[PDB]
RNA sequence: UUCUGGUGUCCUAGGCGUAGAGGAACCACACCAAUCCAUCCCGAACUUGGUGGUUAAACUCUACUGCGGUGACGAUACUGUAGGGGAGGUCCUGCGGAAAAAUAGCUCGACGCCAGG
RNA sequence: CAGGUAGACAGUUUCUAUGGGGCGUAGGCCUCCCAAAAGGUAACGGAGGCGUGCAAAGGUUUCCUCGGGCCGGACGGAGAUUGGCCCUCGAGUGCAAAGGCAGAAGGGAGCUUGACUGCAAGACCCACCCGUCGAGCAGGGACGAAAGUCGGCCUUAGUGAUCCGACGGUGCCGAGUGGAAGGGCCGUCGCUCAACGGAUAAAAGUUACUCUAGGGAUAACAGGCUGAUCUUCCCCAAGAGUUCACAUCGACGGGAAGGUUUGGCACCUCGAUGUCGGCUCUUCGCCACCUGGGGCUGUAGUAUGUUCCAAGGGUUGGGCUGUUCGCCCAUUAAAGCGGUACGUGAGCUGGGUUCAGAACGUCGUGAGACAGUUCGGUCCAUAUCCGGUGUGGGCGUUAGAG
RNA sequence: CUAUAACGGUCCUAAGGUAGCGAAAUUCCUUGUCGGGUAAGUUCCGACCCGCACGAAAGGCGUAACGAUCUGGGCACUGUCUCGGAGAGAGGCUCGGUGAAAUAGACAUGUCUGUGAAGAUGCGGACUACCUGCACCUGGACAGAAAGACCCUAUGAAGCU
RNA sequence: GACCAGGCCCGGGCGACUGUUUACCAAAAACACAGGUCUCCGCAAAGUCGUAAGACCAUGUAUGGGGGCUGACGCCUGCC
RNA sequence: AACCCAGAGCUAGCUGGUUCUCCCCGAAAUGCGUUGAGGCGCAGCAGUUGACUGGACAUCUAGGGGUAAAGCACUGUUUCGGUGCGGGCCGCGAGAGCGGUACCAAAUCGAGGCAAACUCUGAAUACUAGAUAUGACCUCCAAAUAACAGGGGUCAAGGUCGGCCAGUGAGACGAUGGGGGAUAAGCUUCAUCGUCGAGAGGGAAACAGCCCGGAUCACCAGCUAAGGCCCCUAAAUGACCGCUCAGUGAUAAAGGAGGUAGGGGUGCAGAGACAGCCAGGAGGUUUGCCUAGAAGCAGCCACCCUUGAAAGAGUGCGUAAUAGCUCACUGAUCGAGCGCUCUUGCGCCGAAGAUGAACGGGGCUAAGCGGUCUGCCGAAGCUGUGGGAUGUAAAAAAACAUCGGUAGGGGAGCGUUCCGUGUUAGGGAGAAACGCGUGCGUGAGCCGCGUUGGACGAAGCGGAAGCGAGAAUGUCGGCUUG
RNA sequence: CUGACCGCGUGCCUGUUGAAGAAUGAGCCGGCGACUCAUAGGCAGUGGCUUGGUUAAGGGAACCCACCGGAGCCGUAGCGAAAGCGAGUCUUCAUAGGGCAAUUGUCACUGCUUAUGGACCCGAACCUGGGUGAUCUAUCCAUGACCAGGAUGAAGCUUGG
RNA sequence: AGACAACCUGGCGAACUGAAACAUCUUAGUAGCCAGAGGAAAAGAAAGCAAAAGCGAUUCCCGUAGUAGCGGCGAGCGAA
């Protein structure tokens, strides 16, 4: 004995997923092509 | 057998801080003994309590190097104003209440 | 227009120690008596009245850093936020703030004001 | 009608906090710390004080300022009156502490009563009730030549609402009118109302004969967290062991795991989780008592002593006590320690404890009481479901059966 | 001899326990020492005495007889036990007839571990298990029963002093 | 000789005995009792009940009545 | 301290119960006082309404404080050495003297710390007080082409007083600074924040209080955050650099270590090393003492010199002790890489419990951990498209801005029995209970539609309520389970 | 309509810091069952009137009631304990200085909320008054009845003294 | 001489409660019990109220007034 145990919530600081490698924590999503916009997509005019 | 426990819970703070609005009769610091001294325009209390006299502002210095030599002035300055937003409030009070 | 003491105010504060310089004017002591006065005892102080001898003391002025005061930058502690490590006591990075201490240093203050010779 | 007078009888009270209640302490104000560089701040958190004193220790106008070292002079002594040098306000300031104050708020003198009446802009605090300061004006003064200061005391404790009564003074009402009784009003005084925001002017216990409404908001049994304690370990080793630290014991101190003792919290459970010990029946753990194998031994052998792998098994019968190493007897290979809601009461007994009777010692004047003793004291049940032991049937097994 | 004090001094009250009895329905420590009894006896009998806190009509001490009294040891007798066994009866069991009960949110109602108001069939992972009867046992469903009787609270009720 | 029909001793504690008691968890060492002492009461008593009349007491009368404690019998019953 | 009836529906600051729809806003669990603390009064924080307002957010500058850290000036303690005052002791002698002691102690000095009730100093934040800007969109007019300034219209947003009215008053954990405890508790107590409370969803296996994030609705559309990409479950068993061989990867220390990849220092390596085979390995001397004996090796003293390649008054065993044995040291061959040293990273042992592997499982040598670069999955978040609702606001819109929510407050509604309009419209070709219509509504509910029976009764605008039920160990009746 | 198989999903209310909870409650179904009324104060919405608003008791060919009924209330003057004075008044030597004043509606209907009433519903143990109870039981009184069968053997009385 | 629903007069007369306890007070002179009588009873014709002005037997409703006042000046009661 002599040590404590660690319990709910204080539980789950010790062992929640972390993401513990910094590169990992550093990347950002891909971005694309600008993508040049898209016509109307509806027309009375038939 | 515990014998403690008999706190005052008492409070004596600084009340107008250097570069405040002073009134006249206000009180500049309630103090237990003097820290800081009666300047010019201020009056000490029976307390040693140091009161405003006329209208300024509070300026603490060294009367000596140990010493605060609290202190008080007129300061009246800048009627000139350059602020858009209160004058849009305003106007907005007279233009809604206008449409309904 | 320096100098002489007269009063004062921003202040790093300002001084003690060693050195010097000051008598024509100013300042101060030695000197002298006593109404007003005064010494709980004493003219010691305080007082009025005289002689008006030195600058010795005190004050003033110029140096000094031996003391006293002052005091950095940098760095580091610490801490705001964002996070993390450690079974804990507690530790560590990112952006922001940032010292006490010590040491080098920095001062022997800056201005006014009136009567003067 | 009046005084006294049996709880014989009645009507009622007996506070709260309280890291369960009771016992103990505490209950208001002041100061310092916890208070986290404005204020504020909690704890049966750590230190102390107060329920006053002063006709001056108040007010003014003045003057000087302490101490603690050293040197001088008889006793005089470590320390008492008298002169010379450092000094940071280390002295004191009536009483506690903090802040303050050395042109002093320190000490001493001179005269005096402002420790006056009517007040007051504005502030500070701020649930309210309270509380604190106050420039300035009028009257009438003190001191001071004058300027000026003076409506208590260096500041923060020295104090308590309202109702009621009491006393002094009133160019106010006075129930038809004049009076008066009485009251009003102004100044005041009267409660360790101390449980100090004070239920009344006036109030203690006990209930095991109890009872109701509630609570796992707060206990006892058990579970959980925590290991202070307790069991078992490992480190260093001073030594002891004839010499030799480690065959064996290991002082002084240190680092762990366990969860079962005694505990700490009090999280579930008070529309209820039935306690100690025995009986019967389990089953599991090991750090191992005995049997299987091994090192080392200060092992000649026979005994051992210790550690290592080892839970497959085993782990008596009695005497005493209600009481698991508490124990003597006789053996025995040995006659283990434990977990399982201190396993097991919808399986059993009720010897103990927590019911009503009674008594002893003691406490209480008393009712009653003692985690002291002593004798007596109906522990209820025809399994729905999971579980388990047995045994069947349908159906699957692809044609159907032995 | 050493000890224990026959006997003395001090404050004290109104005085300071007499006779008997005593670890006692009173002694806590405490299975107190010692003796007897027993193979072994914290119970028991007889004594000692530092009576925590016995004691003289809330009586002291002792007593022949009596006790559905409490307590210790005996002889005889036995299933109380060692260590069970067989038997008869009534139930249980099956068939014919009549036919309740308390309980009950709905239950299509597994084990181990983990979690979780910190002791779950209802959640997670893994294992295990055809559907459904009947007899039998009672470890769970914090099973039923009585809004606990222990503990606390209520400016609750009641009894006694 | 079936049915029916005392187990008995030795030693203690408490209570003298027979008896009564918690209808439905206590049959006892508890209560009572024969006995003891205290104290009150002179008869239109004391005590109890009833506001009052009055009634028990007692159609008795001081060896008799009410009350308190202890509980045969033996020796006793201290001091303040 | 009966039982029945009455006051009596006693009282209960205590338990339980409190029924139909939608919409908007939406807390607290703190202080104070309380015969008071599982109540109540006031404040503090909701609602709604009326004024006066000015902000809020960011930025910057001032002002006071004594906390964190530091410091020994202060106070209180604190070690090491200096100094010696003075005292005790030996005595000489009948007075105090020079001194001596490995002597006891007061001030001081040097070095050196420590403190909630210590400070000569002293931050960051916090606080108070000032000025300084500009938020989101539009429609624009004039642009080559933007941008922005030029206006106009919106929308969004702080407070300080009040009115009418609430609920709340023991919070929990996490982070930090602390008290109490044992720097033990999912303990307790306060200060500043977060989430839960009152809040869903994804990660965490399960799992209020940790991470991202905030739920108006529809969508068999897409991009991401926290976290992840072998199978169970989505997505690379994808790239390259390293490190682990224990199933570590999921849990704990002191201590131990030639485990392992590196690093920091150190000397040696043809006047050749650590390996081994080797050789040699002393004279004085039995070192002095003690001891029976001590002779290197019980113990202690001197502890050197000579000789030489090299030998320490001998390293260990041993002998009664000697002797004996062997080390250190030293030359030759073989041959040129080996000692020492502290720490980094990952590991091993130390590290054991009671029903059965408990750590998601299958498993894995990468599908583990350290590092970087690329693609993807991933929520109710953001986008896209389309409805609803609140106000802003006063009117068609349209445009914004919002729309989680317990206690609680405000707005708008449905429904039921009865009444006014009535001896209504309608109705024996047929009033209500049951059902087909996802007809219709945001919903409570409404229209229609049918039957053996079969008598009454809508709609609209209004009114009243014995007015809306699964929770009271409610209650009356009928029925089951066993 | 039924459902092979996959995924997600730890009953509902009360109540808690916190429940799927192994905390509460309910067997199921259908009904009965809880903030109501009276009068009054305050506030809001709505309406009538206004250089005022309103009537109450009471009459009215019933009861409702058109009309009547002005007594009464509210809004018009404050300050002061009071006499009193009055746009001021109290406090005072006084303006001084200050405090409070220097103006306002009303009636009704509908909600909210407060107050007294059983006041949202259910639930106490209890208290007090009046009455009924001794067929159970506890003593007593009157009057009856009962106690098988055996054993022991006192005092008295009588004998050898 | 008995009977009575309620109303009335008289005698006796509580308590739980409110005061956040409780003894003054309040529920309240209520409830209840006893005793009479009536369709109504009780009260009633002034030794009254008033206030320098007037009334004129009783009994009820409105209203003065939840005012004056009383009150551990508390809860509350509350006229004329």
């Amino acid at each position: 004995s002599s040590r404590p145990q660690k319990k709910g919530t204080a539980h789950h600081m010790k062992t929640r997923p972390k993401k513990t490698a910094r590169w990992d924590i550093k990347r950002g999503p891909a971005v694309y092509p600008p993508l040049p916009p898209l016509p109307a997509e509806w027309t009375i005019v038939s | 057998t515990k014998n403690g426990r008999d706190s005052k819970g008492q409070r004596l703070g600084v009340k107008i801080y250097g570069d405040q609005v002073a009134k006249p009769g206000a009180i500049i610091i309630r103090q237990r003994g003097t820290k800081f001294h009666p300047g010019k325009n201020v009056g000490i209390g029976k307390d040693h309590t140091i009161f405003a006299l006329i209208d300024g502002l509070v300026k603490f210095e060294k009367y000596g190097p140990d010493k605060k030599k609290v202190s008080v002035y007129p300061r009246e300055i800048q009627p000139e104003n350059p602020n858009s937003y209160r004058a849009r409030k305003r106007e907005n009070f007279r233009l809604q209440r206008e449409k309904k």
